């Protein structure tokens, strides 16, 4: 479960930066395994067992109660700002099983807002107005078109703003070079702390520093910076197996001066070929099995996306994502 | 003097400590986009 989530996590980070080498990544692992276990708990026969496979749990080990009770316990634990929600948006003359939307309730927290997507508009801005508020404002824009043959949209978004522990003064914060290779740079932003005490690990093997930033209360950031012209190689080292041994590696030491950025990036996605290559097929093609939504083999996913936004500044940091799945009749 | 200089690509993670889970990861590959 930790596990899986973490393995989950990586597998999908490799094939994002696969499918756009060159671009800037953020996004939030546990919102699209969430959005992706709602999904599941209407799902069966091959298509859930891909999912659940595809999230990385072992199903001969963990049952789907365990499952779905670890994402309602993680709903707690999330629920510094820090918030998780879940909804589903549904064709109001769709028939629901009420296990489904029971156990959505219980489970993710989802209620049942009906909605007509015939008028795709309207349909696309209550989404949007949902994830826009449930992000404060960050993600405004998730869904950019919608079928107007969509028949339930399910939806995930997760907020969290956090305040260093040792926050940066910006008196301290100067133009400073990004080196975007050995040669090229861009001129940005930059943050600096001085004597400080954290965290800290010089990997020499992997080629790159690892320090954790702490927050308060209690949450935290790791850190990895690979040497220069090294960040390929450190990524084909991400595992759980890694991170538990850079965990494990950690020292407290004294640091002169730390120097960071001050920036802000956003990134959309659409997910379909990343899931597929994680294994998750079924749900996409005309032998879908979603069943378990309405009692028949009536529905199929059409598309999932994700949109996220970080911003680091001296006072702390800002992370909203969302997930949508769409779905559409067979 | 120990000095960390985040001026070239890097990573974040944040790992949640009550269920280990990862919330978010990011690349900073150019701070500008
Ligand atoms: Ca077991
Ligand atoms: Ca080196
Ligand atoms: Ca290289
Ligand atoms: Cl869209
Ligand atoms: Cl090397
Ligand atoms: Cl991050």
């Amino acid at each position: 479960l930790a596990s899986a989530n973490v393995d989950f996590a990586f597998s999908l980070y490799k094939q994002l930066v696969l499918k756009a080498p060159d671009k800037n990544v953020i996004f939030s692992p546990v919102s699209i395994s969430t959005a992706l276990a709602f999904l599941s708990l209407g799902a069966h026969n091959t298509t859930l067992t891909e999912i659940l496979k595809g999230l990385k749990f072992n199903l001969t080990e963990t049952s789907e109660a365990e499952i779905h009770q670890s994402f309602q316990h993680l709903l707690r634990t999330l629920n510094l700002q820090l918030s998780m929600g879940n909804a589903m948006f549904v064709k109001e003359q769709l028939s629901l099983l009420d296990r489904f939307t029971e156990d959505a309730k219980r489970l993710y927290g989802s209620e049942a807002f009906a909605t007509d997507f015939q008028d795709s508009a309207a349909a696309k801005k209550l989404i949007n107005d949902y994830v826009k508020n449930g992000t404060r404002g960050k993600i405004t824009d998730l869904i950019k078109d919608l079928d107007s043959q969509t028949m339930m949209v399910l939806v995930n978004y997760i907020f969290f703003k956090a305040k260093w522990e040792m926050p940066f003064d910006p008196q301290d914060t100067h133009q400073s070079r990004f080196y975007l290779s050995k040669k090229k740079w861009v001129m940005v932003p930059m943050m600096s702390l001085h004597h400080l005490t954290i965290p800290y690990f010089r990997d020499e093997e992997l080629s790159c520093t690892v320090v954790q930033l702490n927050y308060t209360g209690n949450a935290s950031v790791f850190f990895i910076l690979p040497d220069q012209d090294k960040m390929e190689e450190v990524e084909a080292m991400l595992s759980r197996e890694t991170l538990a041994r850079w965990g494990d590696s950690l020292e407290f030491r004294e640091i002169g001066e730390l120097y960071l950025p001050k920036f802000s990036i956003s990134r959309d996605y659409n997910l379909n070929d990343i899931l597929l290559q994680l294994g998750i097929e079924e749900a996409f093609t005309s032998k879908a099995d979603l069943s378990g939504i309405t009692g028949a083999r009536n529905l199929a996913v059409s598309q999932v996306v994700h949109k996220a936004v970080l911003d680091v500044f001296e006072e702390g940091t800002e992370r909203s994502a969302a997930t949508a799945v769409k779905i559409t009749l067979l | 003097r120990t000095i960390v200089r985040f001026n070239r690509p890097f990573l974040m993670i944040i790992v949640d400590h009550f269920t280990w889970s990862i919330f978010f990861m990011s690349k900073v590959t150019n701070p500008k986009q």
